[PDB]
């Protein structure tokens, strides 16, 4: 409240959290060693218009053979980034390749179809992962020509994402099954020009694109993590499959159906899991939160003060200060006496008092406190009356109480420059 | 709430200032005005007395009005009705970021504030307010606010029986209006109803993106390195905070309408139930000969016993 | 001074988008302080025309007590009454009839209630204890002697 | 125990139905268009409706999938298939033992086969109750190909009940051809034959749809938004 | 008011929320609330 002087009140401050004590990553037991050293690193390339969609599942991924090295030409991730690409277990991830001259990489985009890339080979906007390129002009290329590999630049529209056509169609304009090389009857089909001294937009590329299809299954492609156990009731961190976050862990009471995977609740928060080696977990990750709010007596009368844990049932508390878990966590302080009741929660530094008084500082439901003592609430004077007929009280001597009143009319008359 | 958790978006939260302390300085205030507002319509006695159990005062009887010891609740059956009338839309535990703190003054507080209001009502005198008491039997009392309305006193002693009858009627067809019917209990279910959409509506905008990648925390920060996440982290911080002061604000606003309806309040039960006020049309529809208040969820139900004359003939003058 | 050009215009795009939300939010709560501090106002204008310019018989809107009188002073930025108010605190316990049966019809005293049959001798005012003499002035006639509780002989 | 508004191509409720009720007299087996998505059901007796051939212009020249049974098990192959006027099942009605199952004629050019779990299946003529009931949607997404499945015992005369069935994700396939023209395969009975069997065919549409998922995790109700201002209020 | 018309300028919209239904609801929130004045205000009789 930046002063040195403060009043008597329940004064708002800053807001307590129990920091995870625990680790708990949860992979599946499936360890295997990936095909990427042979579909990365193959002999035989596809055409274009035949561009190949390999399964790679049931796998431990490394994730460290596209950054440790130069070889690669254009490495350049759309839904993802770099470094922490081993964070996440996928599901079937498939690797599409083709192989296309130094110009059509520019045309390798979500978006800008423009001139090969639109007949050929299409790719989404949402659905992601990176997409790999390098160099074989060592391989592929020949100066005295290399008339073997081939793609399309005559169809009749555009292609919906992920859809691939081989059919070898005498193209016309109204349908019209041609005898080429007739007048306006030609071939879809064009060779490539992979020669060697020619200039770098000629040179052969192999264009790999790993779609990466995000957790449609109990996940199986994985990185190179350690599974460890699991601690149940107590606030830890998390690495499931595809799911971080801080949690208290706790057997649940669901109806889990068995396609399935994740358990969000009825306003779109996650709440209950099922773990990757047979077992169908809760998750309250509110491991506890709320807000402290110090009761002081005043600083002129007294200067020994009482917090009050909002929204905690003096469990997480006594658990989380003497094993010294919160974020508020002081120098001095300490746990002798704990109120708990009227769920507003915790109060340190209290004490009952069954001699109810006329409620000096609003502690939450009903329990007020002053001095330092938290009893419920004086409601009044209790009273009760003399209820027969005809006896009446007239008052027979009065006074005169002049009682002040305050009324606000007319706060501060402020004014903004709102160019300075 | 912004800023689900990790810790570098917290970095990124501070760097938009002190809004966070704006907003919890606001809602902090408005939950202290609200404790005002319902201690200034209810606790206006301070001599709070005793029900006195006899509840039969010339047929006037108290029944269902005034609570019964022989039933575990210490309310009365008209406020059991109103509380089961209106529907919703340990300590609970959700990462919203958001809660509902509890009331300071008790559900049963209330009932006995509202039960010490209408025992004062019935027994203690009409000097109720100014004083104490002044232990008048009751008839004597409707006697009394025969005056405040132009009529005789000859009305009451030699209708006793009759307006009895009438009134404890009255009170059973309010006892019918009440359980098997609908919509006029409307105001309160309308604060109920406006407060749920509004928190529904903020947490329907915690699943919406803002023009990022995708509209959640921790599961961005799987497939993002570094300045080009904070990119995406800064468009959800500032969404997600346009979103809460836009709640912020219309609390506030509803608020102010929420205390213009209790100054409202705490006028009729210091007019209407603490004497007798002769201005027309305001406590009730009638000439409003007595008051009654009942507590209710998130309110307050009077029960204006007004008074209605429906004959006519034709004297000339 | 560490900037060129239109990358510093994003930075400064930044800035008065912020300081604008900010300004922008201050404008919107001191518009709302001032809806509440007109309602005070409003108060403020009715009870010095209903308190001070006269005597407003309304319960419990003045003062607390009967409201007597009502004096105006000036604040900082605001007023501050002094209701005189009337606080009658003494009780006596004093017995009632609600009627007068004199000659076999019954009595009704002023409509101004608590006929003081403090065995069968005045009739007083609500509130201030004063005893006045049964007499045809101080009653009326009405029906007959049948709708009665208490009983009161020898109105002369 | 929510509600959930979803956009996904889903069947509109009470719209129309393309019934082919086949007889000994009356042969259904024509192409259909594809066409964004259909919906499939099939009152059967002991699974005739194995079969479903997905293609683009139905002849060699055209990549297309074939999801079949071999009365033991789920065979999916995709590869350029020499697509007759009439592939069959014969199926023999004393014993149902598929000889001639003739409709892998020619394969070049193939890239995909699949063929999943083995599980129980019957093949041969019965009658009585429309005890068997498939409920299909193939349907077509970002290239795949998806497969739904979902069962109701049924005794109707000879139309579709009315009632909610809710379906369950078995398949999805990587394929990534231009599915445009389908058909289905039924079983020649042994001169051909069916029984008092039909099934049927609906298309899809990208609506937005309110879900009514109970407490225990299952829709017990569903609204259209598009069909009705009334649905459109409930789904509001 | 907000984004004239195109087609994608409204994706661009729906991916701020469901602001445009909460300025609905307060607008017709407010036209009900001066319909409830009008009535107040004018509507105390009866018997016309």
């Amino acid at each position: 409240v930046k002063s040195f002087e403060i009043d008597k009140g329940i004064y708002q401050t800053s807001n307590f959290r129990v920091v995870p004590s625990g680790d708990v990553v949860r992979f599946p037991n499936i360890t295997n060693l990936c095909p990427f050293g042979e579909v990365f690193n193959a002999t035989k390339f596809p055409s274009v218009y035949a561009w190949e969609r390999k399964k790679i599942s049931n796998c431990v991924a490394d994730y460290s053979v596209l950054y440790n090295s130069t070889f690669f030409s254009t490495f350049k991730c759309y839904g993802v980034s770099a470094t922490k690409l081993n964070d996440l277990c996928f599901s079937n991830v498939y690797a599409d390749s083709f192989v296309v001259k130094g110009d059509d990489v520019r045309q390798i985009a979500p978006g800008q179809t423009g001139v090969i890339a639109d007949y050929n080979y299409k790719l989404p906007d949402d659905f992601m992962g990176c997409v790999l390129a390098w160099n074989t002009r060592n391989i592929d290329a020949t100066s005295t020509g290399n008339y073997n590999y081939k793609y399309r630049y005559l169809r009749h529209g555009k292609l919906r994402p992920f859809e691939r056509d081989i059919s070898n169609v005498p193209f016309s304009p109204d349908g019209k099954p041609c005898t080429p090389p007739a007048l306006n009857c030609y071939w879809p089909l064009n060779d490539y020009g992979f020669y060697t001294t020619t200039g770098i937009g000629y040179q052969p590329y192999r264009v790999v694109v790993l779609s990466f299809e995000l957790l449609n299954a109990p996940a199986t492609v994985c990185g190179p993590k350690l599974s460890t156990d699991l601690i149940k009731n107590q606030c830890v961190n998390f690495n499931f499959n595809g799911l971080t976050g801080t949690g208290v862990l706790t057997p649940s009471s669901k109806r889990f159906q068995p396609f399935q995977q994740f358990g969000r609740d009825v306003s779109d928060f996650t709440d209950s899991v099922r773990d990757p080696k047979t077992s169908e977990i809760l998750d309250i990750s509110p491991c506890s939160f709320g807000g402290v709010s110090v009761i002081t007596p005043g600083t002129n009368a007294s200067s020994e003060v009482a917090v009050l844990y909002q929204d905690v049932n003096c469990t997480d508390v006594s658990t989380a200060i003497h094993a010294d878990q919160l974020t508020p966590a002081w120098r001095i302080y300490s746990t002798g006496n704990n109120v708990f009741q009227t769920q507003a929660g915790c109060l340190i530094g209290a004490e009952h008092v069954d001699t109810s008084y006329e409620c000096d500082i609003p502690i939450g439901a009903g329990i007020c406190a002053s001095y330092i003592v938290a009893y419920t609430m004086s409601l009044g004077a209790d009273s009760s009356i003399a209820y027969s007929n005809n006896t009446i009280a007239i008052p027979t001597n009065f006074s005169i109480s002049i009682t002040t009143e305050v009324m606000p009319v007319s706060m501060a008359k402020t004014s903004v420059d709102c160019n300075m | 709430y912004i800023c689900g958790d990790s810790t570098e978006c917290a970095n990124l939260l501070l760097q938009y200032g002190s809004f966070c302390t704006q907003l919890n300085r606001a809602l902090s205030g408005i939950a202290a005005e609200q404790d005002r507002n319902t201690r200034e319509v209810f606790a206006q006695v301070k001599q709070m007395y005793k029900t006195p159990t006899l509840k039969y005062f010339g047929g006037f009887n108290f029944s269902q009005i005034l609570p019964d010891p022989l039933k575990p609740t210490k309310r009365s059956f008209i406020e059991d009705l109103l509380f089961n009338k209106v529907t919703l839309a340990i300590c609970a535990q959700k990462f919203n970021g958001l809660t509902v703190l509890p009331p300071l003054l008790t559900d049963d507080m209330i009932a006995a504030y509202t039960a010490a209001l209408v025992s004062g009502t019935a027994t203690a005198g009409w000097t109720f307010g100014a004083g104490a008491a002044l232990q008048i039997p009751f008839a004597m009392q409707m006697a009394y606010r025969f005056n405040g309305i132009g009529v005789t006193q000859n009305v009451l002693y030699e209708n006793q029986k009759q307006i009895a009858n009438q009134f404890n009627k009255a009170i059973s067809q309010i006892q019918e209006s009440l359980t098997t019917t609908s919509t006029a209990l409307g105001k309160l279910q309308d604060v109920v109803n406006q407060n749920a959409q509004a928190l529904n509506t903020l947490v329907k905008q915690l699943s919406s993106n803002f023009g990022a990648i995708s509209s959640v925390l921790n599961d961005i920060l799987s497939r993002l390195d570094k300045v080009e996440a904070e990119v995406q982290i800064d468009r959800l911080i500032t969404g997600r905070l346009q979103s809460l002061q836009t709640y912020v604000t219309q609390q506030l606003i509803r608020a102010a309408e929420i205390r213009a309806s209790a100054n409202l309040a705490a006028t009729k039960m210091s007019e209407c139930v603490l004497g007798q006020s002769k201005r027309v049309d305001f406590c009730g529809k009638g000439y409003h000969l007595m008051s009654f208040p009942q507590a209710a969820p998130h309110g307050v139900v009077f029960l204006h016993v007004t008074y209605v004359p429906s004959q006519e003939r034709n004297f000339t003058t | 001074s560490r900037l060129d050009k239109v990358e510093a215009e994003v930075q400064i795009d930044r800035l008065i988008t912020g300081r604008l939300q900010s300004l922008q939010t201050y404008v919107t709560q001191q518009l709302i302080r001032a809806a509440e501090i007109r309602a005070s106002a409003n108060l403020a204008a009715t009870k010095m025309s209903e308190c001070v310019l006269g005597q407003s018989k309304r319960v419990d809107f003045c003062g607390k007590g009967y409201h007597l009188m009502s004096f105006p002073q000036a604040a900082p930025h605001g007023v501050v009454f002094l209701h005189v108010t009337y606080v009658p605190s003494q009780e006596r316990n004093f017995t009632t009839a609600p009627a007068i049966c004199h000659e076999g019809k019954a009595y009704f005293p002023r409509e101004g209630v608590f006929v003081f049959n403090g065995t069968s001798w005045f009739i007083t005012q609500r509130n201030f204890f004063s005893p006045q003499i049964i007499t045809t002035d101080n009653t009326f006639v009405s029906g007959n002697c049948d709708v009665v509780i208490g009983i009161i002989n020898n109105t002369v | 125990d929510t509600l959930y508004l979803t956009q996904d191509l889903f069947l509109p409720f009470y719209s129309n139905v393309t019934g082919f009720h086949t007889i000994n007299h009356t042969f259904g087996n024509p192409v259909i268009p594809f066409k964004d998505g259909i919906y499939f059901a099939a009152t059967e007796k002991s699974n005739v409706v194995r079969g479903w051939v997905f293609g683009s212009t139905m002849n060699n020249k055209s990549q297309s999938v074939i999801i079949i049974n071999n009365s033991t098990n789920v065979v999916i192959r995709a590869c350029n298939f020499e697509l007759c006027d009439n592939p069959f099942f014969a199926v023999s009605k004393p014993m149902g033992t598929q000889t001639h199952t003739m409709i892998f004629d020619n394969a070049f050019n193939c890239t995909f086969e699949y063929i999943s779990d083995a599980f129980s299946l019957d093949v041969s003529e019965k009658s009585g109750n429309f005890k068997h009931l498939r409920e299909f949607v193939f349907k077509n997404k970002d290239g795949f190909l998806y497969v739904y499945k979902g069962y109701q015992p049924i005794d109707v005369v000879r139309d579709l009940p009315s009632g909610f069935n809710t379906l369950k994700p078995i398949f999805k396939l990587p394929l990534g051809i231009n599915i445009t023209n389908f058909r289905a395969i039924l079983t020649a009975f042994s001169i051909w034959g069916t029984s008092a069997a039909a099934y049927f065919v609906g298309y899809l549409k990208p609506t937005t749809f309110m879900l009514k998922y109970d407490e225990n995790g299952t829709i017990t109700d569903a609204v259209d938004c598009s069909q009705n201002p009334l649905a459109e209020l409930k789904c509001s």
